[PDB]
RNA sequence: UCUGGUUGAUCCUGCCAGUUCAUAUGCUUGUCUCAAAGAUUAAGCCAUGCAUGUCUAAGUAUAAGCAAUUUAUACAGUGAAACUGCGAAUGGCUCAUUAAAUCAGUUAUCGUUUAUUUGAUAGUUCCUUUACUACAUGGUAUAACUGUGGUAAUUCUAGAGCUAAUACAUGCUAAUCUCGACCCUUUGGAAGAGAUGUAUUUAUUAGAAAUGUCUUCGGACUCUUUGAUGAUUCAUAAUAACUUUUCGAAUCGCAUGGCCUUGUGCUGGCGAUGGUUCAUUCAAAUUUCUGCCCUAUCAACUUUCGAUGGUAGGAUAGUGGCCUACCAUGGUUUCAACGGGUAACGGGGAAUAAGGGUUCGAUUCCGGAGAGGGAGCCUGAGAAACGGCUACCACAUCCAAGGAAGGCAGCAGGCGCGCAAAUUACCCAAUCCUAAUUCAGGGAGGUAGUGACAAUAAAUAACGAUACAGGGCCCA
């Protein structure tokens, strides 16, 4: 091609949607946004195909433009807006807050919470450096960048986010014995404490997570989410706790 | 000695099937 | 049979949000009368071959003539 | 485009058509059920092929392999539903000793024609492809329909046929009202 | 015309590789932009993203850093006296990166006398070699910027074993 | 692969005879669901039509437009045209070229660019002509429009007159922070000593026994003072200059709140569009390792005109013989280099098979490449674009012969024969994409039509009564 592409074809589409194969040719290309085209849901298949709240894609836009949706306590209007991980969902007219949690299954579930749990939202540091006129800032995996981060928060840590100021509240240390949660590969949507941060220099890191069965499994570093201490989650965890 | 917030409350939906007959 | 049924909450709210053929099926909405596609992408062509308002041109080819 | 729709064959000619023995054998489960052509016979062989195929390469596996108990529950659970295997023989071993009379046994025209519906599998099938026979709440008009243990005690005739309590069909009431006239 | 592209050479073990595909924009080249001493003249360039390049065409001024004394003038070039890569540079007059070239020696004067108040005297004191340039008026100098990328012709005053071995090889 | 013969009767070796897929074609063709449409190695040539445009309250209307009005006093509703902005680099089609190339899996950018999205981010007080626009600068200016015209002809345009901006080009408006004597002992006051953006280029610099005393029993007394990576000349900061040198809001909608010393005073809400840098996202460009069919009756190849490497420069978004100058003589090869053939785009896949294997894969998804054949470019974040431009070759249309206009391997539909095969149909309602934008556009896409592509189910009859006759069938 001789530039950035549009259109994507509903067999190229993330699987994780659930698209009917035989409704159209072509599938909502994610905008660009916070997170990434393959992990990310945009907001027509959650209004239409999960919710079922809009029949087709111009009902959709009919509530998009009313502004009835808030991603992350902001209005957003963009039918293919990439809502993903950890994002929470927020329709007043319904009374509705949802974040956005992968079931065991893999799949991004309708998980519905509270408003006190719709406050905050929880981000893994992607990276700490610092700034123009030195001034330290964090960038979380959902794209946020925040300035003047606890000195103690490093990479692979996970910030606990105010959404009405975007501030940091609190942070988890990746550390063994803490619970996680799994983004990635066929062990996705899994809740388990890490238990050994394997380290290959030049390399891949893995980690060993374990299961409240005690079955053990290992994944790359980059899919490893840091959700809480164990028994302690700080968000309220989706139906099955990640088990099998 | 073992080391190990509440979902929203689910709600009965609002609105029920209505029956009628005529003729 | 089964099939598919919407109550609004206002008959305005169903003239906002309902699709324009269910009004015109309803009668809520009048059919809008338009050429076939064929003729209004001719005419669009046609509009494409002239620039401004084209005026000049009518008198120009008058005085041509 | 649009993605592709996916199709199979549910039929495969035998090995060798000629044999005389095989058109004894089908000559003789045609008249038996009334089949219009061999291809129906040839359906029922492919998929009872299949079953059996299925069975011996879940018994050559070993007894508890995970895969062995879940696929061979499966299908002998679908056998017992159909009809075809019976409850005191649940296992594959009686599964390879299935026979295309077993499939043949639960078509609705013969089910038609045991219960008494019809006189004649044929009757059964002229029954069945004129819309008289409902199993359940539902008009069938299709003679191969598999039908069910438990869907077998609602075959009956259709609310709307005139042998189900409905008005009688055209030649009736025109007869009548010729002798009327 | 020019292109970067490394499918129309020859593969390691000498094959002729055939034409995979046509020249790509993306694996341009430009002209050379033999800069020479005069009065400047610079035009723009529109490059790759929204960016633009400096192509220096004529430039006779620069800003040269004495590095001992930490500091930077801007001063007119004389002339180039020594090029590494190719004499008719030198011939020509052409600036480039890496250039030797000679520049005034006022400014550099002008600053030392004020800094130290002479023609203390521990710090003044200077190599041997770059007080007979001054005494000469011209002082050698590297050119450390490249004129057709950025526009500019800065540089730095010769030194030490760097000094000795660009008098050697003058 | 099996079957039967060749003997008086067997075994072995031979002979004889019978034993899906692809192309082309013949006949028949009622019902339901569903679905496809290549082929002369001719990537041969195309009449005609269409396939890319786009406007919110929110960039620019004195249209000599329409309609309004408390009948208008800068404008204000709606709005052609035109400027401005964005898109047109996506999609669709075809398989010509291409044999470590593409492609598949797996890597790197500590080797680079990136419109858009998302998150952050910019008080520089002062500094002589204050002889001072910021209650807001210019034409260093034009379109549409008015009017005068040329040509046979085209989405050809000339001369003259006007007028705007988020176009173009200029340009401004008593701060904050360190210490803090002295009072006062806190909710402290502050005489005074000091400090002050970005962007570009270069050079330099940084980035590594207080175990005590007192105290109210708390606390205070001296000291600390960058981060990251496996790894950096990294992030970042500092100094001295440098620059045809940037940026640091002369923009727009809706609404009319709060203070008063009552002034068209001061202040002030919710949004739109912009703007510097960094991060992110959508991408791009290069890149590590292993893996391709036939050919040895192709054994040496590359290196003169870059082949392998070193130094420096140029060019690039950037690494790099990518190019240049000077140097060495290297680099590949019987573990098949180099050359040749390919009815060679690669893969996921399809068929067959008991397994090993063999064949097919233009063709619904991914990647590459092309737009009759070579070459070069403008614009732009992004193209070596072709429904953009310029030349050359081959074809080819109009002409008043002076010129002017071309690219269906996009959707329909034609020629390529004198022998043949889908509709020059309807629509943006679904899928999604584009725009200033819910609304406009979309032969992308969907709907229907049309040779039994490949598949699914399945009618053309079912049940009776009576009469007559004695033969009917099977083996051999
Ligand atoms: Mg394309
Ligand atoms: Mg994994
Ligand atoms: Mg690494
Ligand atoms: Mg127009
Ligand atoms: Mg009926
Ligand atoms: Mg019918
Ligand atoms: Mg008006
Ligand atoms: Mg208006
Ligand atoms: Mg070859
Ligand atoms: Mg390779
Ligand atoms: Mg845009
Ligand atoms: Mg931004
Ligand atoms: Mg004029
Ligand atoms: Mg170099
Ligand atoms: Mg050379
Ligand atoms: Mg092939
Ligand atoms: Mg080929
Ligand atoms: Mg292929
Ligand atoms: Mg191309
Ligand atoms: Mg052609
Ligand atoms: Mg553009
Ligand atoms: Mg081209
Ligand atoms: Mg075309
Ligand atoms: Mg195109
Ligand atoms: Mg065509
Ligand atoms: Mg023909
Ligand atoms: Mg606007
Ligand atoms: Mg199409
Ligand atoms: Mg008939």
């Amino acid at each position: 091609a001789r530039g950035p592409k549009k259109h994507l074809k509903r067999l190229a589409a993330p699987h994780h949607w659930l698209l009917d194969k035989l409704s159209g040719c072509y599938a909502p290309r994610p905008s660009a946004g916070p997170h990434k085209l393959r992990e990310s849901l945009p907001l027509i298949v959650f209004l239409r195909n999960r919710l079922k709240y809009a029949l087709n894609g111009r009902e959709v836009k009919a509530i998009l433009m009313q502004r009835h949706v808030k991603v992350d306590g902001k209005v957003r209007t963009d039918t293919t807006y990439p809502a993903g991980f950890m994002d929470v969902i927020t329709l007043d007219a319904t009374n509705e807050n949802f974040r956005l949690v992968y079931d065991v299954k893999g799949r991004f579930a309708v998980h519905r919470i509270t408003d006190e749990e719709a406050s905050y939202k929880l981000g893994k540091v992607k990276k700490v450096q610092l700034g123009k006129k030195g001034v330290p800032y964090v960038v979380t995996h959902d794209g946020r960048t925040i300035r003047y981060p606890d000195p103690n928060i490093k990479v692979n840590d996970t910030v606990k986010i105010d959404l009405a100021s975007g501030k940091i509240t609190d942070f988890i240390k990746f550390d063994a014995g803490k619970l996680v949660y799994v983004t990635g590969g066929r062990n996705l949507g899994r809740i388990g404490t890490i238990v050994h941060k394997e380290r290959h220099d030049g390399g891949f890191d893995l980690v060993h997570i374990k299961d409240s069965l005690d079955n053990t499994f290992v994944t790359r570093l980059n899919n490893v989410f840091v959700i809480g201490e164990q028994g302690k989650p700080y968000i309220s965890l989706p139906k099955g706790k990640g088990i099998k | 000695f073992d080391p190990s917030p509440r979902a929203a409350k689910k709600r009965r939906p609002a609105a029920k099937g209505k029956n009628l007959s005529f003729k | 049979s089964v099939g598919f049924g919407l109550v609004y909450n206002s008959v305005a709210e169903a003239k906002k949000f309902e699709p324009t053929y269910r009004l015109v099926r309803y009668g809520l909405a009048e059919k809008v009368e338009k050429a076939s596609r064929q003729q209004r992408k001719q005419k669009k062509n046609r509009d494409k071959k002239i620039f401004g308002t084209g005026k000049r041109l009518a008198k120009k080819v008058a005085r041509r003539n | 485009p649009r993605a592709p729709r996916t199709y199979s064959k549910t039929y495969s000619t035998p090995k060798r058509p000629y044999e005389s023995s095989r058109l004894d054998a089908e000559l003789k489960l045609a008249g038996e059920f009334g089949l219009k052509n061999k291809k129906e016979i040839y359906r029922i062989s492919f998929q009872l092929s299949k079953i059996r195929r299925a069975a011996r390469d879940l018994l050559t596996r070993d007894e508890k392999d995970p895969k062995r108990l879940f696929e061979g529950n499966a299908l002998i659970r679908r056998l017992v539903r159909v009809g075809v295997l019976s409850e005191d023989k649940k296992k594959l071993d009686y599964v390879l000793a299935l026979k295309v009379e077993d499939f043949l046994e639960r078509r609705l025209q013969t089910q038609v024609y045991k219960l008494g519906l019809a006189k004649s599998v044929h009757h059964a099938r002229v029954l069945i492809t004129q819309r008289h026979i409902a199993v359940g709440k539902q008009i069938v008009n299709i003679p191969s329909f598999m039908v069910r243990l438990d869907s077998e005690k609602h075959i009956d005739f259709a609310p709307t046929s005139p042998f189900g309590g409905a008005r009688p069909g055209r030649v009736a009431r025109r007869n009548a009202a010729r002798k009327a006239e | 015309g020019i292109s970067r592209d490394s499918r129309h050479k020859r593969s390691a073990t000498g094959a002729k590789r055939a034409q995979f595909r046509k020249k790509r924009k993306f694996e341009l080249g430009r002209q050379p932009a033999n800069t020479k001493i005069g009065a400047k003249r610079i035009h723009s360039v529109r490059t790759r993203g929204g960016n633009k390049k400096y192509r220096a065409l004529r430039i006779e001024t620069g800003n040269f850093s004495w590095a001992s004394e930490g500091i930077s003038k801007k001063t007119r070039i004389a002339g180039v006296v020594y090029h590494p890569s190719n004499n008719e540079l030198v011939r020509t007059n052409t600036l480039t990166k890496a250039a030797i070239v000679q520049i005034d020696a006022t400014p550099f004067r002008q600053w030392f006398e004020a800094h130290y108040g002479q023609t203390r005297a521990a710090s003044a004191k200077i190599e041997s070699s770059v007080e007979s340039q001054f005494s000469a008026g011209r002082l050698y100098a590297c050119i450390s910027s490249r004129p057709g990328q950025s526009g500019r012709c800065d540089g730095y005053i010769l030194e030490g074993e760097e000094l000795a071995f660009y008098l050697r090889r003058l």
